RNA sequence: CCGCCGGGCAGCUUCCGGGAAACCAAAGUCUUUGGGUUCCGGGGGGAGUAUGGUUGCAAAGCUGAAACUUAAAGGAAUUGACGGAAGGGCACCACCAGGAGUGGAGCCUGCGGCUUAAUUUGACUCAACACGGGAAACCUCACCCGGCCCGGACACGGACAGGAUUGACAGAUUGAUAGCUCUUUCUCGAUUCCGUGGGUGGUGGUGCAUGGCCGUUCUUAGUUGGUGGAGCGAUUUGUCUGGUUAAUUCCGAUAACGAACGAGACUCUGGCAUGCUAACUAGUUACGCGACCCCCGAGCGGUCGGCGUCCCCCAACUUCUUAGAGGGACAAGUGGCGUUCAGCCACCCGAGAUUGAGCAAUAACAGGUCUGUGAUGCCCUUAGAUGUCCGGGGCUGCACGCGCGCUACACUGACUGGCUCAGCGUGUGCCUACCCUACGCCGGCAGGCGCGGGUAACCCGUUGAACCCCAUUCGUGAUGGGGAUCGGGGAUUGCAAUUAUUCCCCAUGAACGAGGAAUUCCCAGUAAGUGCGGGUCAUAAGCUUGCGUUGAUUAAGUCCCUGCCCUUUGUACACACCGCC
C-alpha cells in the first residue's frame, strides 16, 4: 500500500547476489586475455595481484 | 478555519530612511575632505569608516554590508 | 481515444505479436472517469511465465483537462521463434513430433556393406 | 381380445396456423379485414364512491356520475439479486473436538470522547483501531503562541548621479551578533527599489475532478469467445442430471464440435540424494598425524581418550559447509472400493499421489490514497503570504469509551550456583557525516577509559541463547510472583531531554490468586513459549517481518451457526432485502 489502508499485505522484494571465484597462476597476458573476453552482461569481475 | 482576528497593532514595514546622505562633507575653501565623530575597527572599511547619534545607533557600512557594532 | 488505440491496437498485432492489449483509464470526455480497455489476441495472466513474455508499459497523458493512463501490454510471440525463444514453450504448451518414418513390417531380408 | 362407427369427459405432439408473450386443435380460418348473433372495455385513481331510482325485514342487491388528481399503472416474457425455497457442493476470516487465548488487572501504545488556545491529521462494519511504515524533544510538522526570513521566477512597466540602496563591525532592542526595523553613515555598484500583469510554491482545498499504486468482492471457483444448434430478436446452448475433483478439473451422458483466459502447468521455496563438479572468502575431514605439548587426562611404561594448538603445507578430501550441474517423487506398484471410466481408499518400496508462498481472470467498488510520487484536474492562497523557517509549544495532554500488544497471576513454579546447543540476517568506512566491532586496563554498572580485524563465507564470529538443560533457596504467604507508581543518585545520545529521551545505580514498592456479557486460530514440525535478528534508529523500542529453538493437545468431518460456490425455483427486489411496501 501507498498511503494507509487495507489489509496489511506486503512484498518480499529480492535480489541476490552469487559470487563464484577462481585462483590462477599465470603472467600479465594469461590475464588481460582471459578477463577482457567474456565480459558482456551485468558481470562484475575483480583482479586481486597475489596473496593478500 | 478560525479567520484571523489580529491584536490591533499592525505592525510597520519599515523604509530603511530616505536620505540623500552624502552633502555633510566639509568643503574648506579649495578641494580638502574629512570631518570628525565616531570610528569602527574594520579593513574593508578603513579609517574614512564613519559613526553617529540616534537613540543609540551608530553604525559602520562598508565590507559592503558585512559588519554592524552593537551600541 | 477510439480511433488512436485501434491504429496502436492494430500496428502492434499487425506488427507480428500473440496478443495485446491497451487500457485507456481516465476521465473522457465527462466529469466521472470511465476506464476503456481495448484487446486482441491472446494474452497469459498469471504464473512466472508472464515476467519475460509480456511486455507491460504505464505511461501517463497530461492533457489540456486532466490525466489519463495508458497501459500498454503486449504479448510475445517469441514462443514460436525467438530465435531459441526463452523457453518457448509457455510450459502449458508441448509439442509432440511426429511418427515421421516408421514405415514397414514386411518379409525380414538382410543387407551387406 | 382385436377392429370400425357416432356423439362424451380428457391426454400427448408438431415450424398448420395462430399467438406481446406466456401459450392455444384450438386462442387456427384477421390489413388475404366482414357466417349469425348476444354481452361488454377504452390510461390509473377518485370509485364501484357520491347522489338519484329500485328490491330487500337487513347485510346488502341491482342501476350508477363528477371535481380532483395523476404520469405512468399494467401485461407478457430477460438478465440480475435476495428468499425465514429446494437439491448438490464448499471455507477453521465457520463450526464441531482444543488449546491457545482474547474479552477481567496493571502496564503499552491504537483509536473514541472530554479537556484543551493545541492536543494538526488521514482512516468509520466488516476488507478503520502498533494502520499512513504514524517508536514523533529540536527536524519531522502541516497544526498554535509567537516570531523571524523571503527563495516575489518571468516578463511588462518604474528607477543615468548631488550614486538606484547591492550589501553594514559598538547599542534601543529583540529571542536573535534577525541592519527585521528608529540616527550614522562608511561600500557592491547597474545590482537595486515601486507599479502591473503574472506566477511559485503550499504536508492548502477537493480521492464523488483524475493517473498510478494499492485495498477488497476474492487463492472464491469462476470467465470468455469461433463455428454449429435453439430462439423474429434481447438472448441461449456449448457453460451439465450423476460420479468425480483442492479446483465448468474430468469423463460421460451429450444440438454440440473443437478452442481461449482463470484454476492447473510455472517460479521461488522447503525438505531423499557416502551419486558428480569443485572450493585457504567453507569446511575442513580425517588423517599422515610429522608435531608443541603439558599428566589436559588414562595408564609403571609401552599405549590410549581428549580439547587446545604448531602449524603450515608442495596431505587429501569433500564425511557435514557452500553452491553449480543432476537425479528423483511421478497415485509410480499391489489389494480393496468405485458406472469397475474419472478416480477414491488401504498397503509396498519410500519424501506416498498434498512442505509453504508468489504469480492470480472477467468484472467490479465515490473502498483507500491528492500527505509515496517534479502524477495532477480544477479550485483556493499568494508577501502580513497556507511560499521556507527559528524558538518555543503541541501532536504525549485527562472525570470516561473502545482497538490491536506485553507481564502476571506462580511451585510442571519463583529467585540462588552452574552446562551448553543457530539462523535469517546485519554491519565501517554509506549523496554530505557519518558503523560493525574483536582484545587491554579503569569502574559496581550504565558505562568508562585503552588499544585491534572488517566491500566481509576472512573481522565481529566454533555468532559460545532462552526457554531449554542441568546445580542449590522457597514453601503455597498477593510471598521471593508480580512487579506498577513515585524518592533519590549516576552514565550515555544528543547544541538541547523541562514534556521521568535512552540507560544504569540505588530507594518506594501497586492491581492481578485465571477474569463478567461476548468472540479468533488452526491440523504437523502446526498451536504455545522462547530468544534472537532484520525493518524502524543520532538517540533508541511493548511495533511489526523473518529466523530458528523448545515443541504439545485435538478435528481429519460436517454444513449445526457465519459466510462462499454451482444448479432448479419463486420473486411487485434491478440504489438488488441495509430492498421494495
Ligand atoms: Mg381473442
Ligand atoms: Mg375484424
Ligand atoms: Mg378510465
Amino acid at each position: 500500500t501507498p498511503c494507509g489502508e487495507g489489509s496489511k499485505t506486503w512484498d518480499r522484494f529480492q535480489m541476490r547476489i552469487p559470487k563464484r571465484l577462481i585462483d590462477l597462476h599465470s603472467p600479465s597476458e594469461i590475464v588481460k586475455q582471459i578477463t577482457s573476453i567474456s565480459i558482456e552482461p551485468g558481470v562484475e569481475v575483480e583482479v586481486t595481484i597475489a596473496d593478500a | 478555519k478560525k479567520s484571523y482576528t489580529t491584536p490591533k497593532k499592525n505592525k510597520h514595514k519599515r523604509k530603511k530612511v530616505k536620505l540623500a546622505v552624502l552633502k555633510y562633507y566639509k568643503v574648506d575653501e579649495n578641494g580638502k575632505i574629512s570631518r570628525l565623530r565616531r570610528e569602527c575597527p574594520s579593513d574593508e572599511c578603513g579609517a574614512g569608516v564613519f559613526m553617529a547619534s540616534h537613540f543609540d545607533r551608530h553604525y559602520c557600512g562598508k565590507c559592503c554590508l558585512t559588519y554592524c557594532f552593537n551600541k | 481515444v477510439r480511433r488512436a488505440c485501434y491504429g496502436v491496437l492494430r500496428f502492434i498485432m499487425e506488427s507480428g505479436a500473440k496478443g495485446c492489449e491497451v487500457v485507456v483509464s481516465g476521465k473522457l470526455r465527462g466529469q466521472r472517469a470511465k476506464s476503456m480497455k481495448f484487446v486482441d489476441g491472446l494474452m497469459i495472466h498469471s504464473g512466472d511465465p508472464v515476467n519475460y513474455y509480456v511486455d507491460t508499459a504505464v505511461r501517463h497523458v497530461l492533457l489540456r483537462q486532466g490525466v489519463l493512463g495508458i497501459k500498454v501490454k503486449i504479448m510475445l510471440p517469441w514462443d514460436p521463434t525467438g530465435k531459441i525463444g526463452p523457453k518457448k514453450p509457455l510450459p502449458d504448451h508441448v509439442s509432440i513430433v511426429e511418427p515421421k518414418d516408421e514405415i514397414l513390417p514386411t518379409t525380414p531380408i538382410s543387407e551387406q556393406k
